[PDB]
């Protein structure tokens, strides 16, 4: 939304990949090698755990409060009481409804954030060998035999030994 | 088959077909590929006994069981975390009406005890164990077992002048009433004079009651009324009680401390398990942190909305299938 | 060949810009220039009160309490209903001075009724004189008392010690208004009672509301020294209603219907003009779609919450660049 | 996070082009052209739709709220009637100021991303055929005309045709 | 190496660092290294009550009560303008016993205005004798009774029924105070009146207040049993206070004027001393800068609002790199 | 939220920094000349003088309040006097802890995102005559004296003098 990798950034989501949140997947002679990038992952799910024990296991003390419910009319000391409770009412529904909406807001653009990290952290290897063609794909422009992908995601890419070859192909 | 030179590699985030709404800022209908319920919007139906001590009503009334009425005799020197009142209950017997029941109902909640000690009071030239026809008590008339209802004793009533001072480190609380005769000829049956006057006293304030005769409407085919009173005594004040005719003489003292017990109004039965959170509408888990099963609840809960339903985004934004 | 060489057309960029944008406050800083927002608190009245979606009743130097019990310059307002009740500041009394503890409760349970349907009760009244008039209080140029109550004197010269009951046996709760009278004199004591000492003892299934009539001297208000004190039960459908009286008693005329609503009171001064809002304000009503207001803080209806702060702005556009000053 | 879009690439534009709030301007061989981006304004409308509806139209019905204003002095009763008056506008009063400085910070934030998310999206479809200026302009690098524009948006673009002018431009 | 140097120039980036991070918690990663913080919570205080705007009046042995009837332990509040009363623990009442009904009432209404400029008017006291006089209360080295009251006795053996009429012919609001006399036994009150029964009542145009005492036996408390309770009537101007009473009537010496301040009162126990601040705090005083506090709920002037909480942090930097690796 | 996280892309800065919040360095024959720039500071210091703007200065003041400790029991009027001011507590204390959440959320996004505004405009400057090393450095690929870093900082540079011998050195 806000890094715009929802509208035509990817295009599409993945319903067959259930083991992991972010995963890489390409296309060669030899076949589809899907895997998954667990140490991103990780910084996703302590940050909704660290998030959720701030709010849940935490409970407030209170034994005696002023009766609620009265079954004979009073003057004005009952109509203050039945008041009071109404605007403890409205401010705790209404400071629910921001706690409620404004982390919404927040995990969107996170997670968003770990997208455009991601496909921004992949540029960086491929100083000039990679360019996008228009759906969050990229084109190497070189071989990508079974040690690519352990490079890529170990982030222990060299592009010493394919500089020679891939700016070679690529303008002439 | 591939060329070697068309290598390319794409990326993305995985989606659920089973999306959910989530209200927020940016659209109310937004599809998220996870999210979980912050509000409790269902009780189990009953009240569990394990982390607090919860005393039944059984249908008695808190103050019939405070001044020991003869249906409620079950409840003498209990102690108790969270009172329950059925809204059933009923009581068969002298009829009572306090000022400020609030106030009287809040105040022996709060401490959430019934210890009780016989004091020998000093009277004299006055008849004790005052009974009447309206209360039985094993096919025999009786009277509440911590009020004195106290006669005349001859054709003559005693000047009355007697004091019970306190000197333990501790606060007490003598419930006295007064006596409100149907007809002038029962003022004369149980006192033998015109009228009667009420005052009591402490060292910091004092009470003063002047009890009126007429007819009220009948219950229980008697006219008679009684009013409950009470009074604080701290340590090192004393009681003193001058009055003659219409007194309703105390048994003694309750005791009274801080403490964390209060009370509830609820119908529902008992339960056994280890939920803390108790509501009328019966005990609700604190995982979440927000219900609306009542607003009136126990102990440690959270808080009371009253919107139906929260929902919490837990994942990224979720894009269903493909556009097919 | 103009200079350009065809090579370029550079594909530049733009935005939308206002040279007369307004100032918007924020986290970061609080005089930031927005080239468009919209202000979220009403700070206008038209200064007048509407009542198209809620029946107003005016009230046309009338309380409510006085109302209730019928002065004859509030003759128009038996058996009439409302969703609002106003007052003016300019409201008197031309009877009998009238007094009451909790005058503010009385107030407030009347209010929250809605109504003023009230059906007279028969009653015995033997060896009682009624139908009470006095000098001072004026009613169609001829002497009289409150609609809603009976003052109760002495016949020939007896006052026997009343013993009457009146029991519901309707749905509806009844709500009772009796009055006790307090003679400035003891010689307005035997002129009017025959009596010296008095009590009145009303007591039902659930409560009792005795009080004693003090005798004494007052304030001279329109040449009288008595007071009357007022006060009400109100009796469940189950019990029943019991009055006790040896003298200094002035008996109701029957039962006030009493019902849950969504009626209320305010004090006003503004006119009454046509149109349509949900929200009344003592200064006149506004319009209720803003979420904030600071007209005033009292409210009925669907009126907005109250503000402190006079300003609230809110963005609508993006940042403006000050123009031409780079 | 405002990305250095107003002081950046940007340099005092235009007042013009009322007829949407972002486009483009171009000074090609016959003259200048605009086009404004109707979809990219449509995202940001219904954002400020969706937060004035949160508030418009929602407002809560109350009746019988308590007396506040007295003409005589009262006791205990009186002081807590009125604190109970003051600290309740008070809580709301912080909490419209609350409210407001969030939603303008994030509406600023979110249309300064919506230009950098259409600055990152033209340039994803250019693969070598382009050179960031550093003020908002980018260097075509090859002949273009008015058959340009119809193509580059409206998913009909195709980059190879033009590949071959930018090498002998650039390079020489 | 010179030789690499030749056409191998970099440009680096870099931010700020401390090796001493602090600790801010936030709704992501609440254990996270801050380079500077700022603390938003004041919980320290001198525990003085600094004295330099408007001026604080010591308790000294005294209340607020006992200064409005005038104990002669309370003879330095004659007259005297607050706009914070301070009251102490310490302070005890030994001239006579006494007890009001509403005390918060009566204690809210004196501490609201916070003036005392009492103003003694004349009246038409005749065939009675002012001035009672008790030897359990000792002032000056002397039996006396409260300075702002009257205890009225008997003259030979005739008590008349007073009717007197205190008319008001200026626009501000008085404060009548009158008592009521509970003698302890039945000798007591035919010596004093000559009349068992006794009832008073007090009138205006607004509002009555009728009250009887009631005779009885009451502890002793420096040998004496009698009491007296304390009623209070306000007097719009133009109105009319007409009391009628046949004995046990306390009259009052005058009236009490009415102000609407920042007046207010407090209780606490710490000392006066002269230095600067704006917020007064049972415990002391501390600065308004931080808009947050934990010191104490009671607090008045310009005080920032309660929080229950040990301390509140607020980043003002970015992340600290954990250094080495 | 997290952008560059300054950490992992790049790594520990200098601690010798007293006198500025962020600097740059260079490596050439002549030395290791670090300075900081006023530059960055307008658009950081603004944000932090804002900040205690509006929370210090800016106090409601209280005249007369109720009646908070007692020294002795009561009825359902003393009930609801402690009842409304444990009310008025919690909610502030809600407010106060989330408050400081939101700000300090707020504030590390900003100054973790000045770090990647910067990175951003320094490589829009440098078209094609330099790339990124990847570790937090940019790669020059030609000599760059102490009158060529100038123009950095003052961010004004032309890349035409220089584009000719990096550019045949950057393929080679
Ligand atoms: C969506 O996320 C929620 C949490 O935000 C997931 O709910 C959690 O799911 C786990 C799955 O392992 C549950 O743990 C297991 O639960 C039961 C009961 O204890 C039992 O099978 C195991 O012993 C284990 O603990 C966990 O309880 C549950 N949390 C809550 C609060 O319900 C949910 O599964 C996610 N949805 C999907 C489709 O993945
Ligand atoms: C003053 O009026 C009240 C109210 O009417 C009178 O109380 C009523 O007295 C009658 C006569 O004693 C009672 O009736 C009796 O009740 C029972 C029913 O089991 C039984 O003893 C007799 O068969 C007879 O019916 C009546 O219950 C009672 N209460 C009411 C509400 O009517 C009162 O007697 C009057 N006082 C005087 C001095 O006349
Ligand atoms: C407080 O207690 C005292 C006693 O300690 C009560 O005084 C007593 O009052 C009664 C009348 O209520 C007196 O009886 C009368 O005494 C004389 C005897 O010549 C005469 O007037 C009558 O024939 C009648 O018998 C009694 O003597 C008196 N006691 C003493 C010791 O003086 C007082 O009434 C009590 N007050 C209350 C409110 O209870
Ligand atoms: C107790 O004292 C009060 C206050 O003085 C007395 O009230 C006053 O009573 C007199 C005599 O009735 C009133 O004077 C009369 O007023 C009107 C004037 O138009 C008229 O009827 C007569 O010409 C005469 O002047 C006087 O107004 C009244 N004072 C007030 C303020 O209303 C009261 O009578 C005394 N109580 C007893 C039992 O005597
Ligand atoms: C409640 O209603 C009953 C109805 O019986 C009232 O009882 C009656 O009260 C009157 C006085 O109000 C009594 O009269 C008195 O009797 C003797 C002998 O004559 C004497 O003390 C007086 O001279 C006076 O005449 C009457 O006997 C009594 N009973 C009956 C059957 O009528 C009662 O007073 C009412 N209560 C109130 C507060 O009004
Ligand atoms: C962490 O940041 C805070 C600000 O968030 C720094 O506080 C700074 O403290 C100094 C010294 O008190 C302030 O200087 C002030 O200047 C004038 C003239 O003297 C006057 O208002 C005060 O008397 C005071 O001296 C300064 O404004 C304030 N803020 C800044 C942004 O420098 C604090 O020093 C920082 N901590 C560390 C360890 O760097
Ligand atoms: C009702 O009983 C109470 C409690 O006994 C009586 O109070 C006590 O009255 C006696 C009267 O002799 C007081 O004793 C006297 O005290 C002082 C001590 O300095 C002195 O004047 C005498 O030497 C004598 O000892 C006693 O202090 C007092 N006790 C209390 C706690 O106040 C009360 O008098 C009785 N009331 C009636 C009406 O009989
Ligand atoms: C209110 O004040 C009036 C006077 O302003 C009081 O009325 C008067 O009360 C006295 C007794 O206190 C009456 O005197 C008695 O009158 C007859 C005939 O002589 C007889 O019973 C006695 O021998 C005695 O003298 C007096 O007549 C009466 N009226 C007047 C006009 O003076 C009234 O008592 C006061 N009320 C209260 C509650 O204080
Ligand atoms: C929880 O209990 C409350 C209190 O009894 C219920 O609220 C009432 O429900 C009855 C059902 O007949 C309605 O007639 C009332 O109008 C409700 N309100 C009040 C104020 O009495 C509530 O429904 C219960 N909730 C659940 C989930 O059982
Ligand atoms: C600022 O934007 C608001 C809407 O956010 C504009 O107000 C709208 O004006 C149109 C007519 O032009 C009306 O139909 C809408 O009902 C208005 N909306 C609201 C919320 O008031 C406003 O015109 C804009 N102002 C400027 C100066 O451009
Ligand atoms: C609405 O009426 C209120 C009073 O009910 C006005 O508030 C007062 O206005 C007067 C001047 O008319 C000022 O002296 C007061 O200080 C105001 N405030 C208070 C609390 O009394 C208010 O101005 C009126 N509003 C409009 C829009 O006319
Ligand atoms: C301020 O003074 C009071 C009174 O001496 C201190 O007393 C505490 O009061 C609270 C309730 O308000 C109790 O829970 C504590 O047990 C009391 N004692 C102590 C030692 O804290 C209070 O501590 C003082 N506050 C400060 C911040 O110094
Ligand atoms: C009331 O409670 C008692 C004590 O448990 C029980 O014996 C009795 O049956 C109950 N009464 C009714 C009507 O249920
Ligand atoms: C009880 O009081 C009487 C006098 O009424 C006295 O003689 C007796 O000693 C008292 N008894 C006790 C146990 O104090
Ligand atoms: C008071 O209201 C009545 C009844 O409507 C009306 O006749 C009378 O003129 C009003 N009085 C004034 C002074 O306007
Ligand atoms: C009214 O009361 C009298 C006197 O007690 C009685 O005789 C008569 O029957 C009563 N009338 C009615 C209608 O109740
Ligand atoms: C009226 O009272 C007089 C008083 O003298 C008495 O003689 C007469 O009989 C009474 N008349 C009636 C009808 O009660
Ligand atoms: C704080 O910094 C000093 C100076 O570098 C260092 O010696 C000390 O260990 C640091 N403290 C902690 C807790 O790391
Ligand atoms: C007091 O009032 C009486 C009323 O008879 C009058 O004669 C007398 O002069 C008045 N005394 C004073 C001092 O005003
Ligand atoms: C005092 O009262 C007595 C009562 O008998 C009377 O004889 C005497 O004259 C009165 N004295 C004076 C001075 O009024
Ligand atoms: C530009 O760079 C020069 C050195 O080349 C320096 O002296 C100057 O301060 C910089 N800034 C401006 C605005 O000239």
């Amino acid at each position: 939304g806000i890094f715009g990798a929802i509208a035509g950034f990817i295009e599409n989501g993945w319903e067959g990949m259930v083991d992991g949140w972010y995963g890489f997947r390409h296309q060669n002679s030899e076949g589809r090698g899907q895997a998954a990038d667990l140490k991103s992952t990780q910084a996703a799910i302590d940050q909704i755990n660290g998030k959720l024990n701030r709010l849940i296991g935490k409970t407030n003390e209170k034994f005696h409060q002023i009766e609620k419910e009265f079954s004979e009319v009073e003057g004005r000391v009952q109509d203050l009481e039945k008041y009071v409770e109404d605007t403890k009412i409205d401010l705790w529904s209404y400071n629910a409804e921001l706690l409620v909406a404004l982390e919404n807001q927040h995990t969107i653009d996170l997670t968003d954030s770990e997208m455009n990290k991601l496909f921004e952290k992949t540029k960086k290897q491929l100083r000039e060998n990679a360019e996008d063609m228009g759906n969050g794909c990229f084109k190497i422009y070189h071989k990508c035999d079974n040690a690519c992908i352990e490079s890529i995601r170990n982030e222990t890419y060299d592009h010493n030994v394919y500089r020679d070859e891939a700016l070679n192909n690529r303008f002439q | 088959g591939n060329d070697n030179s068309t290598a390319t590699l794409c990326l993305g985030h995985h989606a659920v077909p089973n999306g959910t709404i989530v209200k927020t800022i940016c659209n109310d209908r937004i599809e998220v590929t996870n999210a979980t319920e912050l509000v409790q919007n269902s009780s189990i139906g009953e009240i569990c006994d394990s982390p607090h001590q919860i005393l039944d009503g059984e249908n008695c009334t808190l103050i019939d069981a405070l001044l020991g009425d003869p249906q409620c005799d079950g409840f003498q020197n209990k102690k108790w975390d969270l009172f329950v009142e059925r809204s059933k209950a009923y009581s068969n017997c002298y009829p009572y009406d306090v000022p400020d029941y609030a106030s009287l109902r809040s105040l022996v909640a709060s401490s959430g005890t019934l210890e009780f000690k016989n004091e020998s009071f000093n009277w004299t030239g006055v008849t004790q164990n005052g009974t009447s026809s309206a209360c039985i008590r094993g096919s025999s008339s009786s009277f509440f077992s911590r009020l004195n209802w106290l006669t005349h004793l001859n054709y003559t009533y005693p000047a009355l002048n007697v004091t019970m001072p306190n000197k333990e480190q501790f606060d007490k609380l003598y419930i006295w009433g007064v006596h409100h005769p149907g007809t002038d000829k029962d003022q004369i049956f149980l006192y033998a004079q015109s009228s009667g006057r009420i005052t009591v006293s402490t060292k910091r304030s004092q009470q003063a009651v002047i009890p009126n005769i007429g007819s009220r409407p009948r219950i229980r085919d008697i006219p008679s009324r009684i009013s409950i009173y009470w009074t604080i005594v701290k340590p090192g004040d004393i009681l003193l009680i001058n009055s003659t005719g219409n007194l309703i003489a105390p048994r003694g003292y309750f005791k009274i401390r801080s403490g964390k017990s209060s009370i509830m109004r609820s119908d529902a039965p008992i339960g056994k398990c280890k939920s803390e959170c108790i509501t009328p509408n019966g005990s609700i888990p604190n995982d979440k942190p927000f219900q609306n099963v009542n607003r009136i609840t126990y102990g440690a809960c959270p808080r009371y909305v009253k919107h139906s339903t929260l929902k919490l985004a837990t994942g990224m934004r979720n894009v269903p299938e493909k556009q097919t």
